[PDB]
């Protein structure tokens, strides 16, 4: 239908600059403004500003003018959020959004893109299997998973079987290790009777390190 | 700017309860008020606009009321899929401003956890670290005690826990406890066990394995 798709997040150093993009589809781009909103724990949701794609006129929350600039490229049906002179406390999920229609609230949201402002370096994860065994199988159900360890910054995404397996999946919130790197596990419960005929692959993506790993999780003989 | 104050910041209630969340603006916004619902990690979803009109697809148990500075969101009969954080937003003057959110949790009946353990993978051991994962699946309430014992010696300081968001269908939780050791420390011991205490279990449950087996 109407869709907004963001790109460009990830890691940036304090004082640095970063540009996000918002590609609009499913409607005539110039018929509605594009707005930008961010979300972080503590200050919550904050509205940054809008741009009118027909005139390229942008209007801002005064609070944000020193670090944020909104622009458009009509040829690409895209709006952009340019960030400058970023502070560590500007770490947040950034959304583009569109009104339902003129003067109405926001019915359509981009997926959100986390921007992490930090001096630490990017690190891609290692992916290890959590293989089903007699110790994770009971009552006709087997649990299996993937351990995704030692990455920075957030986030990693995990899918199973390229998105075809969603039922029974638990992808846990990441924990911060004392090393300063993150870890998480993703687990799924499936029939124990099916382990010999079905294939279970965890698809791990860590965009900041350009890491994409597929790990086939095979049963353990214990 | 117009400041939006929501109350309460969090609440928990049972299926079938009538729940109310309030939003107060620092000045009259003349019914120019929206409500959004957000699940963890997901986008906000528009629920209500013009203070009392439900958006496409929103169940009739939701309602919005109020005028002037004071507005209310009411869920007439709470359902498990209503677990979420709810935000108000004034749409009357720029800058657009949002309330701080109300996190809504569900109370329900006891459900005992299924307990599973995963020894470290051969792949990880080749690199010099050993992670042992204990999984408590689909249980209620969230409170649970997980203890690690290595050759029957109680561990402390080498594990971390993570709990899932509450399930949108059955209101249960899952929990991981991960014990991390250097490969050398791991090879100093034989028996690795996760002991789980929970209200739904008549006695503590232990899942265990022997290193190297």
């Amino acid at each position: 239908e109407v869709q907004l798709v963001e790109s460009g997040g990830g890691l940036v150093k304090p004082g640095g600059s970063l540009r996000l993009s918002c590609a609009a589809s499913g409607y005539t781009f110039t018929d509605n403004y594009i707005h930008w909103v961010r979300q972080a724990p503590g200050k919550g949701l904050e509205w940054i500003g809008y741009i009118n794609p027909s005139s390229a006129y942008a209007h801002y929350n005064e609070k944000f003018k020193t670090r944020f600039t909104i622009s458009v490229d009509k040829a690409k049906n895209s709006a952009y959020l340019q960030m400058n002179s970023l502070r560590a406390e500007d770490t947040a999920v950034y959304y583009c959004t569109r009104r339902y229609y003129s003067a109405m609230p926001f019915a359509y949201w981009g997926q959100g893109t986390l921007v992490t402002v930090s001096s630490a370096s990017t690190k891609g994860p290692s992916v290890f299997p959590l293989a089903p065994s007699s110790k994770s199988t009971s009552g006709g159900t087997a649990a299996l998973g993937c351990l995704v360890k030692d990455y920075f910054p957030e986030p990693v995404t995990v899918s199973w079987n390229s998105g075809a397996l969603t039922s029974g999946v638990h992808t846990f919130p990441a924990v911060l290790q004392s090393s300063g790197l993150y870890s998480l596990s993703s687990v799924v419960t499936v029939p124990s009777s099916s382990l010999g005929t079905q294939t279970y692959i965890c698809n791990v993506n860590h965009k900041p390190s350009n890491t994409k790993v597929d790990k086939k999780v095979e049963p353990k003989s214990c | 700017d117009i400041q939006m104050t929501q109350s309460p910041s969090s609440l928990s209630a049972s299926v079938g309860d009538r729940v109310t969340i309030t939003c107060r603006a620092s000045e009259d916004i003349y019914s120019g008020l929206a409500w959004y619902q957000q699940k963890p990690g997901k986008v906000p979803k528009l629920l209500i606009y013009d203070s009392s009109t439900l958006h496409t697809g929103v169940p009739s148990r939701f309602s919005g009321t109020g005028s002037g500075t004071d507005y209310t969101l009411t869920i007439s009969s709470l359902q498990p899929e209503d677990v979420a954080t709810y935000f108000c937003q004034q749409n009357y003057d720029f800058p657009l401003t949002f309330g701080q959110g109300t996190k809504l949790e569900i109370k329900r009946t006891v459900a005992a956890p299924s307990v599973f353990i995963f020894p470290p993978s051969d792949e990880q051991l080749k690199s010099g670290t050993a992670s042992v994962v204990c999984l408590l699946n689909n249980f209620y309430p969230r409170e649970a005690k997980v203890q690690w014992k290595v050759d029957n010696a109680l561990q402390s300081g080498n594990s971390q826990e993570s709990v899932t968001e509450q399930d949108s269908k059955d209101s249960t939780y899952s929990l991981s406890s991960t014990l991390t050791l250097s490969k050398a420390d791991y090879e100093k011991h034989k028996v690795y066990a996760c002991e789980v205490t929970h209200q739904g279990l008549s006695s503590p449950v232990t899942k265990s394995f022997n290193r190297g087996e």
